[PDB]
RNA sequence: CCUCCUAAAGAGUAACGGAGGAGCACGAAGGUUGGCUAAUCCUGGUCGGACAUCAGGAGGUUAGUGCAAUGGCAUAAGCCAGCUUGACUGCGAGCGUGACGGCGCGAGCAGGUGCGAAAGCAGGUCAUAGUGAUCCGGUGGUUCUGAAUGGAAGGGCCAUC
RNA sequence: ACUUACCAACCCGAUGCAAACUGCGAAUACCGGAGAAUGUUAUCACGGGAGACACACGGCGGGUGCUAACGUCCGUC
RNA sequence: UGCCUGGCGGCCGUAGCGCGGUGGUCCCACCUGACCCCAUGCCGAACUCAGAAGUGAAACGCCGUAGCGCCGAUGGUAGUGUGGGGUCUCCCCAUGCGAGAGUAGGGAACUGCCAGGCAU
């Protein structure tokens, strides 16, 4: 509604992402998470970009 | 909650855990003056070995019976007394208790001894 | 104001009744709540199912000092 | 005229009336008007039943109202087809069934409470009888 | 510490010897010192719970805790969980420490002082009173306080009844009507 | 689409029957470890009142649960803090519920991860609403395909809009 | 602050009422196990061919309507 | 073997609450001290550590006690499956099942493993 969806890249270089939501008005700092990245077969760093 | 009930609410989680897992337990129970390990089949109903600082035998080689080193003695001795009748894994139920000073003290020192967990 | 709705039944309740024989992963009863609890052999899903843990027969008793409702799965 | 306060709920569904009554004993008085029948009391035939036996006694005494009227009765009104919502709320009815001591007297005689008793009745859906309190 | 000792040495004994106890664990005890400030205003002005909060942490060495509104209340227009208040629990030495300066130095210092009450007590032996000014405390400084402020005192007493907790109180020479 | 009643003590069950609610929220309001425990009333207490914050007693979950209702909830599922990303990727014995398309619950297995001393717990949130098939098209990835052949375009597959 | 032929929640004793109340709670019905007799397999699976998806009244239990209707809507025979 | 106490369970109110009495050698509790381990959205209250001067006051355990909770017949009543029937909104009869409430009454738990103190 006025949460828009989100891609979160990962840092290894693979062109792998996860897909989540944002409240981009009370939050609008860039979100970064640790997940595993299935490409790398490792928990590498994931940081957020444009859908 | 008073003390003692406030603990046992402290206590109920972990020990129907251990219940639900079919786990030995070493159970720890600490008071000002003493403290008491027994080692519990997983009925919870029969004590298989315990050692304490009541028991004279303990509490003789012992400046308190209530401090760390006392606790420590307790530790070695139900993990002695354990291996002895065959039991090597157990899970440590710190019965409402933190996990920290004298048993932390029995913990380390049963752990020390040979006892699993 | 206006009336005239429902949402779809749920198709909640027991499954699986007292000495049935059932396959481990079987699903035992589907409540909303824990009407019933998980006792040895039975988990509790994300929903409050109970399920079989393992092969064996429909348990359901009273324990404990609430007079609470469990599910156990006996070996046969 | 009697009627709920409040409720939980403005409709009810229109339900039954099987079986005796429960609150059969004179309770509070020294004598009683019970329903020997089957049926429903609105609140006009209770206020209507309960101003003659006031009459009579010339407001001497003590009187108690055993039913309470808390069951809502809708009507659909003329030139209105069937269904489009349950009807609208029109009166308030207790459900009566044999045996229920429906009121009670004292500070009374005895042959003024059954001449009150039997004013009241005739204002009444229902066959009653004159019931006196007893020892257990 | 001082007022401790006395307690030991002195009002023990008298105690003893007025109510005829058993046991010297009958014998009233001064449990605890909760001292209060009931800011209310905070909710204008945001800056007014923390003069609030530093006059407290002066008066007792100690930090205090900011209280929240428990629920919500459309009468005083405060919604649950705003800073509305600050309190301070004094045990052991801190609160032996308050309650010589309260009766020795504090409490002397109020204006046109005659006595305090003798029936502010909640019928279970416990004593409650209010300051209304903070400035009677020499802790703080007339020349930096902001605004005139006062507190709540209550003295948590073991005592069963107010018979008792009066005659504890009295036995340090509590400045009584 | 969700909750309750009608619904006749397994499931299901109709009407322009009786009552309400959803078309979202949340990077913590998720995970874990450790801890904690309401509502309401009586008594006392500066400003302070019927009701603010403080203390004691009664009470005992009537409170709370992001939100309707119902079932749950103290071992809390309620409230707080520390560390954190399991709101993991591949699968899945066995079940539930559907005419079907589907939707749901799931222990366990492999890889990698967080929390805990450890037993352990975690594949989002107390649960049940919060949704849109297919076609066409867009973006990224790709041991696939590539109309003579090498490429490319376009197509497939995987992720997503 | 004092007081009143008024009203008065909670609490205690007594008395009822509830589809959306429950500190109780049947009969039946339904799920499962075992066993006989009986029943032209009555059962399940797959495959060929369908028809049907306007129902009616009566009994019982209900919603709606007025416990009106040869009314209307479910359940079950 | 008996009495007492601690721990862990079974059982889940005939087991709980209240009222009265009672216990400290041991155990338990409160308690003493706190710089420190560790802790308080403040507080050594709690968590925690080092202890033993005091007291069983509180708590806790035990013994007693039917004010309450709780358990609870028999008999009757209510309902109801099947078959029959009436004056069919509701009932009755045969048969089977049979409450809830109330009444008499019961009731101040029972029990296992291990450890410690005391006594014979
Ligand atoms: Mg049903
Ligand atoms: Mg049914
Ligand atoms: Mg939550
Ligand atoms: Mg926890
Ligand atoms: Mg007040
Ligand atoms: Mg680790
Ligand atoms: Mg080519
Ligand atoms: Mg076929
Ligand atoms: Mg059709
Ligand atoms: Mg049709
Ligand atoms: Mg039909
Ligand atoms: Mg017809
Ligand atoms: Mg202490
Ligand atoms: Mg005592
Ligand atoms: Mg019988
Ligand atoms: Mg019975
Ligand atoms: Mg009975
Ligand atoms: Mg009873
Ligand atoms: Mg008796
Ligand atoms: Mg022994």
């Amino acid at each position: 509604g006025i949460r828009e969806k989100i891609k979160l890249v990962s840092s290894a270089g693979t062109g792998h992402f996860y897909t989540t939501t944002k409240n981009k008005r009370t939050k609008p700092e860039k979100l970064e998470l640790k997940k595993f990245d299935p490409v790398v077969r490792q928990h590498v760093i994931y940081k957020e970009a444009k859908i | 909650m008073d003390k003692k009930s406030a603990r046992i609410r402290r206590a109920t989680r972990a020990r129907r855990k251990l219940q639900e897992l079919g786990a030995t337990r070493l159970v720890v129970h600490r008071t000002p003056r003493h403290i008491y390990a027994q080692v519990i089949a997983p009925n919870g109903s029969e004590v298989l070995v315990a050692a304490s600082t009541v028991e004279k035998a303990i509490a003789e080689q012992l400046k308190y019976t209530g401090n760390k080193d006392a606790a420590a003695a307790v530790g070695k001795a139900v993990a002695e007394r354990a291996l002895e009748k065959g039991i090597k894994d157990v899970s440590f139920d710190r019965s409402g208790f933190q996990y920290h000073g004298r048993v932390q003290a029995l913990a380390d020192a049963a752990r020390e001894a040979g006892l699993q967990f | 104001t206006r009336n005239g709705r429902d949402s779809e039944a749920k198709r909640l309740g027991v499954k699986r009744f007292g000495g049935e024989s059932v396959l481990a992963g079987s699903i035992i009863v589907r409540q909303r709540g824990t009407k019933f609890h998980a006792g040895a052999n039975v988990g509790c899903g994300r929903d409050h199912t109970l399920f079989a843990k393992a092969d064996g027969k429909v348990k359901f008793e009273v324990k404990g000092p609430k007079n609470r409702k469990f599910i156990s799965i006996e070996a046969e | 005229m009697l009627q709920p306060k409040r409720t939980k709920f403005r409709k009810m569904h229109k339900g039954r009336n099987r079986g005796l009554a429960q609150g059969t004993d004179v309770s509070f008085g020294s004598f009683g008007l019970k329903a020997v029948g089957r049926g429903r009391l609105t609140a006009r035939q209770i206020e209507a039943a309960r101003r003659a036996m006031t009459r009579a006694v010339k407001r001497q005494g003590k009187i108690w109202i055993r039913v309470f009227p808390d069951k809502p009765i809708t009507e659909k009104p003329l030139a209105v087809r069937m269904g489009k919502g349950k009807g609208n709320v029109e009166y308030w009815v207790a459900l009566i069934q044999p045996g229920k001591v429906l009121y009670e007297m004292d500070g009374v005689p005895e042959e003024l409470a059954r001449e009150a008793f039997k004013l009241a009745a005739a204002k009444l859906p229902i066959k009653t009888t004159f019931v006196t309190k007893t020892v257990m | 510490a001082k007022l401790h000792d006395y307690y030991k040495d002195e009002v023990v004994k008298k105690l003893m010897t007025e109510f005829n106890y058993n046991s010297v664990m009958q014998v009233p005890r001064v449990e605890k010192i909760t001292l209060n400030m009931g800011v209310g205003e905070a909710i204008a002005d945001k800056k007014l719970l923390d003069n609030a909060a530093a006059d407290l942490a002066a008066i007792s060495g100690q930090k205090p805790l900011i209280t929240k509104a428990r629920k919500s209340v459309a009468g005083f227009k405060i919604r649950q969980g705003y800073p509305i208040g600050c309190k301070v629990t004094l045990r052991g030495e801190r609160m032996w420490e308050f309650f010589e300066r309260l009766i020795t130095i504090a409490v002397p210092r109020i204006r046109d002082f005659r006595g305090l009450s003798a029936k502010s007590f909640d019928g279970r032996g416990n004593y409650s009173m209010g300051v209304r000014e903070q400035i009677i405390f020499p802790e703080i400084d007339y020349d930096k306080v902001d605004r005139v402020r006062g507190l709540d005192i209550t003295i948590t007493t073991t005592a069963k009844s107010d018979e008792e907790g009066r005659a504890l109180l009295a036995a340090f020479d509590f400045p009584f009507r």
